[PDB]
RNA sequence: UCCUCCGCAUAAGCCUGCGUCAGAUUAAAACGAACUGACAAUUAACAGCCCAAUAUCUACAAUCAACCAACAAGUCAUUAUUACCCUCACUGUCAACCCAACACAGGCAUGCUCAUAAGGAAAGGUUAAAAAAAGUAAAAGGAACUCGGCAAAUCUUACCCCGC
RNA sequence: AGCUACCUAAGAACAGCUAAAAGAGCACACCCGUCUAUGUAGCAAAAUAGUGGGAAGAUUUAUAGGUAGAGGCGACAAACCU
RNA sequence: GCUAAACCUAGCCCCAAACCCACUCCACCUUACUACCAGACAACCUUAGCCAAACCAUUUACCCAAAUAAAGUAUAGGCGAU
């Protein structure tokens, strides 16, 4: 059926999946922050 | 044998200690000075911490054996939540009492006179049932936690309307939230009943004795039935931290010190949380005995002896539909032995006030098969309820 | 006070005291009809209704019977010439009812 | 969406607002006694009243610490329960109606009605008329229902030269909040119950509204307001629900008055009220040319006792106990 | 993943315990066993498989009274609530176990063999040869791990040098020390293997998910294989 | 009372209200702590009144009379804070020798940066604090490359800025060729 | 589709989120059983307001005031003004020893004082 | 006059997004304004935010729970001793709103209303060609249509293949 | 893994009629998507109208969590995994 | 005649030189930017492949501490490509 509405917002999910704490929980996630810091992103994480 | 609790769910064991600690004369360099963990320094060994002051929200109680009231002998406590496996038979043994089926003739004669009947009794009782089961709340079907307390309150209110005929009914009150305690010995076992819940009908005058001194002496022949291999103390709370407290629930000078009836409810909505009929009757016997024993220990001291004046206590147990009636006479406090004068209990069991109640009409194929209201109402059940209330006044 | 560390309290400790408070409040005209005894304020975000009662009574000697507060959202809708959202600051509103009629 | 009216309220001067919502004029004192053409044992009634007071405060031994915040529920609530229970039993010889009366314990009382209109300020419904709806969900500690109605205190057309207070702002500023849920009209039992009329209600003020705390919040002059607001709202809802059980409503106003009484207490101070419902025509349409007013009589709260030192009740007030007895002795007029 | 086994309770109780389903997944969250999922919710009743467990302060043979025999969702066999002294526990019910019966838990091996009553727990050394047994343990005090399914029974074949030879339900012999305790009789629910599921849905109620639709060619493993009974398994060390 | 939140009723509607100067640090340094304590509340009530008038001016869409009054009171209150802080700082140094009132320490964070970690107040020791121990006050080797990249990014920015200044200095000499000296 | 740039506040998220996050107001108590809040009187900041009767300092200063040079107070200046006179006087008297430094106002430890300078345990 | 497909509320989401004043910037048309600037606003009782320790206790579904009969065997329970005198803080509360690049005929949990007391407008004006779309009616015949009774109308008989 | 496949925890919904036993029939809500027309840069990157299959069950569904690409998941369609 | 057209700055690039490195108060690893409670998890482990060899399968240059020269020499290699 019709597509495009895959985003079904949920703040709990968003924070748990992409949040600051989640990012820092693994070395790979910490490196994600370090890359975004180096690029100068205003938003380092959700 | 199989051990309960898988290892993956148990607390992980401390990590292996750094080998620098093993070497003598060597001071390990740890991260304690840094005030935070680092992977490349040794784990500090922290000394035990004590808060050093009282914080009620973070209190830790002393070890159980160090409590002031800790005793090596165990006291088996029967409280409102104890459910006896053997029911009445176990209660009969614990209280050294003999059971007579049916209520005493003295009590039942009170309601045989039609002058003691309530005016429009059947209609009045039926309205009480309909109020509790239907009209009580805004909900279609009141739950047992709701109608069971109310049906008992209104029935007592109906009986209390007879203060007109019997002025002596003004010398009693219905007390809530009262508790009582009594301790005694059976075959060297220390037993305690802690009564709570329900309503305590309190009178200024003690209830007349039921059994003559000849029947009391005739109980010597009766032998208490045993039920090997189950212990008499099964389903009791084995406590090793207790005080030998004998309490009636009231300080000296209370105007209504005599327990007349004990109204016990079994109002749990879920059937597994409701006592079985035999278990409820067992609770009534133990609570009646506990109240009677507390009175006897107050009036006649803590000595063990056959009581010259027996103490009579009544109990009414119900779940909202089924009613049980008990009249208990405490004839003796020499309970440690199995032989001698025994206590007496008159028990009338499984008295249905009504068989069923329809809150909604039963319609099959657009035809009202059953109307709303009580089904199978039995006025005899309320007659026994009224007789117990009228006892000692009418 | 705001942007300061509060000394930690433990059972049986001294009373927490502030000597020079940096809370500043402004009495504002209500935008809607209010009861005669009601006075409206815009107070700092970190100021509690308990603080405002003691603040008004201690400094201004105003007898207060009730204090209610709410948090007003400032619009973040406007856009500068760079299409970057401009945030109107959020602020706290207090409703103070006078005590002795 | 309707306003949630709380009979027991922390709002300042709520009694004046409740008078407006219910079109009730308040009068100081009790209603004028009717001049119309067995011995009361004061010593016995006082004795049991003191026995109920000492039982909860002294004689009954508590297994658990009774904290100050729990005192209202643990001590005061059993007192009022037992005080009402024993008195009605003792007073049945003097008042036969009490013998056949229904005594409820913490039973809900609901009333829902429409008073006034507003223009929707915002949204897709802006500019359209919306009725101002009100709901009272009350739980009187005790109440007594009877199968025969009490007599009116004054005539149905009784007029007083006292205007009902008006509000110059929205009810929300009391403060009052809106919510949507089941609209219940309930006297304490369903309509099938014969005991559809109200005798007396007994209310116990919550710890949140305790005298000691009102004085600490600079609300000394609200002490009597709390009693009056609880009386007006509770008895308006009860008598209103009673009238609607008889088939009356805004477009079919009551053809006779509906009266009830309330005893309001905090465990020590007692205040006595009488309410007469003369009109249900409270909507904008039905109240346009309605001269009727609802009436509420009230006394100032008085202590039943001074202190309770050990097993002694100090300064027991016979007048307060006598006033309780007088309400309980009220009975319907017997027809010929 | 954050999988935590529900089997955390450490103290024995007869209260039904809330249990959590696995779906055939392991602690990693990946499917480890296929065909498991859903089904009716169930509570676990802790079964005591050590029939000879004297009470804390007691010793020697003791008797228990059967209070109730009832359905157990977690196993094929029925279970019986038994009470002795001040202790109540769940045990596996035998074929003819009913409420009101009394059962004997003894550790005594005597010169003569006892008369074996169904439902009694005795050491294998004390039972006549040919007795039908169930709930057998491999080593003394280990607890019953064998012959626990509905209707299953073993037979005591020989008794030699302080050891007992029993035939397992699979017909493979099992040597154990004569002090290993067993229960006399067959396990309850003898007609379990005659039940008919009747419909696919009922298998779903039991927590069984359908088979894969992938067609698998059969290989050399398939086809009848007539193999000799495996050699007697021995748990005694000489 | 509530009248203190408004200016003198005679000044309502006046286009200008004359005011004196803001208190200076030196003038306040001659006053006792008790006098400065009293003056703080005198300045506070003036500040609340001026903030009240500023808001009402916006509500009425009119200019605030004498807006510099607010700037003076803020400067006076800032000067009073500075004076009181200096006295407390001097006393702390004499009696303790500590340059800061709040304890802290230099720490390396999970990102490899050096930060001043300001301490917080707790009732239990740090080795028992579950939330505190979850924080990482150290950096693992994978952070090293990113630190170098950040350093090199800083170096590039600094190099462009320095080169630009030299270019501008030459453009200047072209326009004004008499700056050789 | 979520707004990453906007400030995270208690107005955002589900009921559980909205009630856990605050606006920086310091707590004045704790929650007990039944979600009953217990207010601690000692945790509520008490405004110490002085009596302003007969106080001669006003919000502003007169413009006809002589300018003075700014001299920030230092630990040395405070010592010279407060401590040095007493030390010089006892030195002349001939009775001066390190044991009596507490007499001149030195505090060996901050513990035991109501207002401790480090760690600072009092509010502005 | 005509629709009612709804509607109101909660949850989730969203975040000031048709309130006032001032602007003629604009709604796939149009000077009212959802666009611009300024100024206002949602007030806790509803809801969120909870709980001293150690040991100990908890066989008996639900279905009007009463008869009756079950299996797939089930959502709701303590006590003992110790500790504990205190009080109403904090946060959500607006809207014509969310996921679909859109002011999208799509997607979207629950309660109540069961046709409405709430919510809405299919026609910018005209003309009345073809072709096209959606319907209504049709002489006599009644599947002669067609790959096939597709569609429509009416509303029924029997059988075969495969798969239970 | 905010879509979807499967799973875990704890929730929710299912009128009326027949039979009263039901992976039973008729038939709403609800789920699905048989056939035809329309639409085909559309209202829609899969829809609309009618007509249909199911609708107390292997049912449908809100919430949080789990399994990740040499992999997952799959009543095997080489399905599904933004 | 419209729409438009025209502009010279902003800064930037490559080298040289020089080692580099911040700070008001408050908040920030839990759902970061959240005053305030019983924990104890902890870092290291050979690059691969495209591609070249006209396929491909061993093999196929990648700063590693002085510019130049020795020297594309010795030497390695499906002794082929390199
Ligand atoms: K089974
Ligand atoms: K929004
Ligand atoms: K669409
Ligand atoms: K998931
Ligand atoms: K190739
Ligand atoms: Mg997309
Ligand atoms: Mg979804
Ligand atoms: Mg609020
Ligand atoms: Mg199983
Ligand atoms: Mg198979
Ligand atoms: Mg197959
Ligand atoms: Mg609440
Ligand atoms: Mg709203
Ligand atoms: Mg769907
Ligand atoms: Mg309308
Ligand atoms: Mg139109
Ligand atoms: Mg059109
Ligand atoms: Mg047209
Ligand atoms: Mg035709
Ligand atoms: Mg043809
Ligand atoms: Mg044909
Ligand atoms: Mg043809
Ligand atoms: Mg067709
Ligand atoms: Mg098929
Ligand atoms: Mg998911
Ligand atoms: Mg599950
Ligand atoms: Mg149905
Ligand atoms: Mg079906
Ligand atoms: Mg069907
Ligand atoms: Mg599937
Ligand atoms: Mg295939
Ligand atoms: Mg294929
Ligand atoms: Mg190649
Ligand atoms: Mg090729």
């Amino acid at each position: 059926k019709a597509r495009g509405n895959e985003y079904q917002p949920s703040n709990i999910k968003r924070k748990n999946k992409h949040g600051w704490v989640r990012r820092l929980s693994t070395p790979a996630g910490v490196q994600v922050i370090l890359r975004r810091m180096l690029k100068g992103r205003k938003s380092l994480s959700h | 044998a199989y051990e309960w609790g898988v290892r993956s769910t148990r607390k992980s064991e401390p990590p292996p200690l750094d080998r620098v600690y093993e070497i003598p004369g060597l001071e390990p360099i740890t991260f304690a000075g840094k005030m935070h963990f680092v992977p490349w320094l040794a784990r500090p060994i922290f000394p035990p911490w004590d808060r050093g002051y009282k914080d009620p929200r973070f209190y830790r109680s002393p070890p159980l054996h160090e409590h002031p009231l800790y005793k090596d002998q165990a006291c088996y406590i029967f409280h409102h939540r104890c459910r006896l496996l053997e029911g009445v038979k176990q209660a009969l043994w614990l209280t050294k009492t003999k059971l007579i089926e049916g209520l005493p003739e003295k009590v039942l004669s009170l309601v045989d006179d039609p002058r003691n009947h309530i005016e429009n009794q059947d209609e009045c009782v039926l309205n009480v049932i309909s109020h509790a089961r239907l009209w009580q709340t805004t909900e279609e079907i009141p739950k047992r936690e709701t109608y069971c307390p109310v049906i008992v309150d209104n029935l007592i209110q109906l009986c209390k309307s007879q203060i007109l005929k019997h002025p002596s009914l003004a010398r009693r009150i219905c007390v809530q939230n009262s508790t009582f305690s009594a301790t005694w010995n059976r075959e060297s076992l220390l037993l305690q009943v802690r009564g709570s819940g329900g309503a305590r009908l309190s009178t200024k005058d003690p209830l007349p004795t039921i059994a003559s001194r000849e029947e009391i002496e005739a109980t010597k022949n009766h032998v208490l039935e045993t039920f090997y291999p189950i212990s008499p103390i099964i389903d009791l709370h084995e406590c090793n931290i207790y005080d030998v407290k004998n309490d009636t629930g009231f300080q000296e000078g209370y105007p209504y010190p005599y327990p007349h009836t004990l109204y016990l409810l079994d109002k749990a909505n879920l059937r597994p949380h409701r006592l079985q009929p035999d278990q409820l009757r067992a609770k009534m016997i133990l609570f009646a005995f506990g109240s009677a024993l507390a009175q006897a220990r107050l009036l006649y001291g803590n000595d063990a002896k056959v009581l010259e004046q027996p103490v009579v206590v009544q109990s009414v147990g119900t779940d909202g539909r089924v009613f049980h009636f008990l009249v208990f006479q405490l004839n003796t406090t020499d309970l440690d032995c199995n032989e001698g004068v025994k206590n007496l209990a008159w028990v009338d069991s499984d008295q249905l006030l009504y068989q069923h109640f329809w809150c909604l009409p039963v319609i099959k194929k657009r035809v009202v098969v059953e109307p709303v209201g009580p089904v199978g109402f039995k006025p005899e059940t309320f007659r026994k309820f009224l007789a117990l209330y009228l006892h000692g006044a009418a | 006070a705001r942007n300061v560390v509060y000394p930690l309290y433990r059972l049986g400790g001294p009373q927490l005291r502030v000597f020079r408070t940096n809370f500043f409040i402004q009495l504002v005209r209500p935008g809607v009809a209010q009861p005669e005894d009601t006075v409206q304020f815009r107070i700092p975000m970190e100021m509690t209704r308990v603080d405002l009662r003691n603040y008004l009574e201690g400094i201004y000697n105003v007898p207060v019977a009730a204090v209610r507060t709410r948090v007003q959202h400032g619009s973040n809708k406007r856009r500068d010439h760079r299409n970057v959202r401009i945030k109107k600051p959020d602020y706290k509103v207090a409703y103070v009812q006078l005590a002795h009629g | 969406m309707k306003y949630m009216v709380y009979p027991q309220t922390f709002a300042l001067n709520a009694d004046r607002w409740y008078q407006y919502f219910t079109k009730t004029v308040f009068l100081s004192g009790l209603p004028p006694p009717p001049a119309e053409p067995p011995a009361l044992d004061l010593a016995a009634l006082r004795a049991v009243a003191c026995d109920c007071l000492l039982q909860e405060h002294f004689y009954l031994r508590r297994r658990r610490r009774v904290h100050r915040y729990e005192e209202s529920e643990v001590i005061s609530l059993p007192f009022l329960d037992q005080l009402v229970s024993t008195l009605v039993g003792l007073l049945s010889p003097h008042n036969p109606a009490l013998a056949a009366a229904a005594l409820d314990y913490r039973c809900p009382v609901h009333f829902y009605w429409v008073r006034g209109e507003e223009i929707i300020p915002r949204g897709h419904r802006r500019g359209r008329i919306d009725d101002l709806r009100y709901q009272i969900d009350d739980k009187p500690n005790n109440q007594i229902r009877i199968s025969k109605q009490l007599a009116e205190f004054v005539p149905l057309d009784y007029s007083v030269p006292i205007e009902i207070p008006t509000i110059k702002c929205k009810p929300d500023k009391l403060p009052l909040f809106k919510r949507q849920y089941e609209n219940h009209i309930f006297v304490g039992s369903k309509t099938a119950d014969p005991c559809c009329y109200g005798h007396t209600q007994f209310h116990l003020l919550p710890d949140k509204l305790r005298r000691e705390r009102l004085l600490r919040q600079n609300c000394a002059d609200q002490i009597e307001v709390v009693f009056r607001a609880n009386a007006i709202a509770s008895l308006f809802a009860w008598t209103g629900a009673q009238a609607m059980y008889q088939g009356f409503w805004s477009e079919a106003d009551v053809t006779r008055p509906f009266v009830s009484q309330a005893v309001i207490t905090d465990g020590k101070y007692f205040s006595f009220f009488c309410y007469q419902l003369n009109t249900l025509a409270l909507t904008t349409q039905a109240d346009q040319n309605n001269p009727r007013k609802n009436i509420c009589w009230g006394t100032q709260s008085k202590p039943l006792y001074e202190t309770i030192e050990d097993n002694d009740v100090k300064g027991f007030n016979d007048d307060v106990l006598l006033q309780i007895v007088h309400f309980l002795l009220n009975r319907p007029k017997e027809e010929k | 993943a954050n999988f935590v086994s529900w089997k955390s309770r450490t103290k024995y109780t007869i209260t039904p315990v809330k249990m959590r389903k696995s779906g055939g997944r392991d602690h990693t969250g990946r499917i480890r066993v296929h065909g498991i999922g859903g089904g009716h919710k169930q509570r676990y009743r802790m079964i005591d498989f050590l029939r000879f467990r004297p009470e804390e302060t007691k010793s020697g043979p003791f008797e228990e009274k059967v209070i109730q025999v009832r359905y157990d969702p977690c196993r094929s066999a029925d279970i019986a609530l038994v009470a002795g002294g001040s202790r109540k526990r769940w045990i596996i019910a035998t074929e003819n176990m009913q409420a009101g019966d009394t059962i004997l838990n003894s550790n005594h091996i005597g010169r003569m063999a006892v008369a074996a009553r169904e439902g009694d727990a005795h050491p294998l050394g004390a039972l006549p040869v040919g007795t039908l047994i169930n709930n057998v343990e491999s080593e003394p005090g280990r607890g019953a791990q064998y012959i626990r399914a509905a209707g299953t029974c073993g037979v005591l074949l020989r008794k030699v040098n302080g050891t007992a030879i029993i035939q397992l339900p699979s017909k493979r012999q099992m040597q154990v020390l004569e002090t290993c305790v067993a229960t006399v009789g067959r396990v309850s629910n003898v007609d379990h293997n005659k039940r008919v599921i009747g419909k696919a849905g009922r298998n779903r109620w039991l927590g069984k998910r359908p088979n894969s639709g992938r067609w698998h060619r059969k290989g050399g493993w398939a086809g009848r294989k007539i193999r000799p009974l495996p050699p007697m398994k021995s748990y005694v060390k000489l | 009372g509530l009248e203190e939140f408004f200016d003198d009723p005679k000044n309502w509607g006046q286009e200008k209200v004359k005011s004196g100067a803001a208190w200076t640090c030196q003038q306040l340094r001659n006053k006792s702590n008790e006098d400065l304590h009293k003056l703080w509340y005198v300045l506070l009530k003036e500040r609340n009144m001026l903030l009240t008038l500023e808001q009402e001016a916006k509500r009425q869409r009119l200019p605030m009379p004498s807006p510099e009054r607010l700037d003076k009171v803020v400067d006076s209150m800032d000067a009073l804070d500075k004076v009181v802080q200096e006295r407390e700082d001097a006393l702390r140094l004499l009696q303790t020798g500590q340059e800061r009132a709040r304890p802290g320490a230099w720490r390396r964070d999970i990102f490899g940066r050096i930060i001043w970690h300001k301490f917080k107040q707790w009732v239990i020791p740090w080795h028992l604090n579950k939330r505190y121990n979850r924080k990482r006050f150290f950096a693992l080797p994978y952070v090293d490359h990113f630190l170098r990249l950040e350093r090199e990014k800083r170096a590039r920015i600094k190099a462009r800025k320095e080169n630009l200044e030299r270019k501008k200095a030459k453009i200047l000499l072209k326009k004004f060729p008499h700056l050789a000296e | 589709g979520a707004d990453r740039m906007s400030k995270w506040t208690s107005k955002r998220g589900p009921r559980s989120f909205r009630g856990r996050k605050g606006r920086g107001a310091k707590g004045i108590g704790f929650l007990t059983s039944g979600w009953r809040f217990v207010q601690i009187k000692e945790m509520v900041p008490e405004f110490v307001v002085p009596d302003l009767t007969g106080f001669k300092l006003k919000p502003y200063v007169s413009y006809l005031a002589p300018e003075s040079e700014e001299t920030p107070l230092t630990a040395a200046q405070l010592f010279s003004e407060a401590v040095a006179p007493a030390i010089e006087k006892d030195f002349k008297d001939g009775t001066f020893d390190p044991d009596n430094l507490e007499k001149y106002g030195f505090e060996p430890t901050q513990e035991g004082k109501l207002f401790q300078l480090y760690p600072r345990n009092f509010l502005r």
